[PDB]
């Protein structure tokens, strides 16, 4: 039920790109899911945004909703891949890889 | 740990890289690193295209040799840990 | 439908905290909300994290969920209250406005 | 637009500041800046408690006047736009 980072490990294969990435073969990805609310209290990583947002929300739960766990927290990763030319390259992707989760 | 590895690279004119010299995994304990070795092997005759350090990928945790498992591979790739373990690396399959 | 920045003006005394806060009275905070698809486009400020979750998603909906919109850049505001002691105080409040939404 | 603001300190010395001087919003065009005033009014006797630039406020938008509307405040706050708006300040009740 809180919020928390779920285990999810990506398989380039089966997303289908498997003829052009070299490595790695699939990753662990992750995801975040979790109900983030009243009281929200630390380990939630939540922003001011997120409490006031919290509270309207539990005054008014009809105008804005409770907010979303979502990563507050990604890091890169690396491939290697093919390129038009066939070249063999590498290249680091930025935030593909979810290290916390977070109230937003 | 990984504090660094075997450095190489095929595409280094292009790149305006040096070709090889040892690479620093900036590996400090929050995210590992590991070394990688991606190499062509014409028929046993084997050319290096790459080699490096590589962010942490589960795939390669607990891995002290480069041996890569694929199937006749277009281009084979390995990773392992532990510094310069890259500076050897072999080939068998699943 | 779309994952968008829609208003939402909080007031300090519905909050409750009317006694205490000196200024504002209320301010423009603002939140995130809409549906973050495939494909997901541009002006969805989408990570990486996102588009690869986002297809996770659509070959498996049974696996992970859609992303959620949710800011991606918010602005301080600044308030003036009162201490323990009475003093009047002013502080500026890191995010709590939402300047813009996107996927996560 | 507002770049600067009277800045006034009660608490200037707990607070390490100076006294009084100007003070640069850095207002620049993305977010606003205003300027603010806030004192007391002990029976038509004013002191100043703090004046400066204040982060974006919807409430105060197209002001360049600083007039308090609030019944009989505790402390008097007020916003305007425009550099040293908060030089002078009023009070006139809705
Ligand atoms: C706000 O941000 C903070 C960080 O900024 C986030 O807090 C973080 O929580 C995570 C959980 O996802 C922490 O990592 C995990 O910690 C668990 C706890 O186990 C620990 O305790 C024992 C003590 O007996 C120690 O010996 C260990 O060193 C260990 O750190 C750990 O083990 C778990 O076991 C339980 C079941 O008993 C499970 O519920 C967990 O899933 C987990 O398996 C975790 O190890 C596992 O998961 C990791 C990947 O996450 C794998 O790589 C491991 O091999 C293993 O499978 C894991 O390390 C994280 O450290 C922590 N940050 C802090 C506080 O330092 C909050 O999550 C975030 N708020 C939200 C909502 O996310
Ligand atoms: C990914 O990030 C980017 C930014 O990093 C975000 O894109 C941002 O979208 C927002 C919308 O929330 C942009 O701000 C708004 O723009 C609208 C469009 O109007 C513009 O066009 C006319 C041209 O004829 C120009 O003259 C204007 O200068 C103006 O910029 C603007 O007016 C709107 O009117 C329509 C109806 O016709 C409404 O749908 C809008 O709500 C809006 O009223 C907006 O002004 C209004 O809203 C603001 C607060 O947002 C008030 O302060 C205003 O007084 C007024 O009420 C508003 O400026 C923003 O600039 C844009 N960033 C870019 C591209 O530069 C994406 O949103 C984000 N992805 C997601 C999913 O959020
Ligand atoms: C290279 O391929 C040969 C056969 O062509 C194989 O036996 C050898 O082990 C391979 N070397 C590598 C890349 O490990
Ligand atoms: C101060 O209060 C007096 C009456 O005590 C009022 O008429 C005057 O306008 C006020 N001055 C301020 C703060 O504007
Ligand atoms: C070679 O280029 C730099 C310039 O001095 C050298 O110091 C470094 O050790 C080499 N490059 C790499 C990527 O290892
Ligand atoms: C006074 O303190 C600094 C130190 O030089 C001075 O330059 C500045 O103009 C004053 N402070 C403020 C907050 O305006």
């Amino acid at each position: 039920q809180a919020c928390k980072k779920h285990e999810l490990y990506v398989s380039f294969r089966d997303l289908g790109w498997q003829d052009w990435i070299i490595a790695p073969e699939g990753y662990a990805a992750y995801y975040c899911e979790g109900e983030c609310a009243f009281p929200l209290n630390s380990y939630m990583n939540a922003t001011n945004h997120a409490i006031v947002q919290t509270l309207v929300h539990f005054i008014n739960p009809e105008t804005v909703p409770k907010p979303c766990c979502a990563p507050t927290q990604l890091n890169a990763i690396s491939v290697l891949y093919f390129d038009d030319s066939s070249n063999v390259i590498l290249k680091k992707y930025r935030n593909m890889v979810v290290r916390a989760c977070g109230c937003h | 740990e990984t504090q660094e590895c075997l450095f190489f690279n095929a595409n280094w004119e292009r790149d305006r890289t040096n070709q090889t010299g040892v690479e620093p995994c900036y590996g400090d304990k929050d995210k590992r690193r590991h070394c990688f070795a991606t190499w062509k092997n014409i028929s046993g005759s084997i050319e290096i295209v790459k080699q490096g350090c590589w962010l942490d990928d589960i795939n390669c945790y607990d891995r002290t040799d480069c041996i890569e498992k694929k199937d006749s591979p277009e281009v084979y790739f390995c990773c392992c840990e532990g510094n310069m373990c890259n500076e050897k690396f072999s080939y068998f399959p699943e």
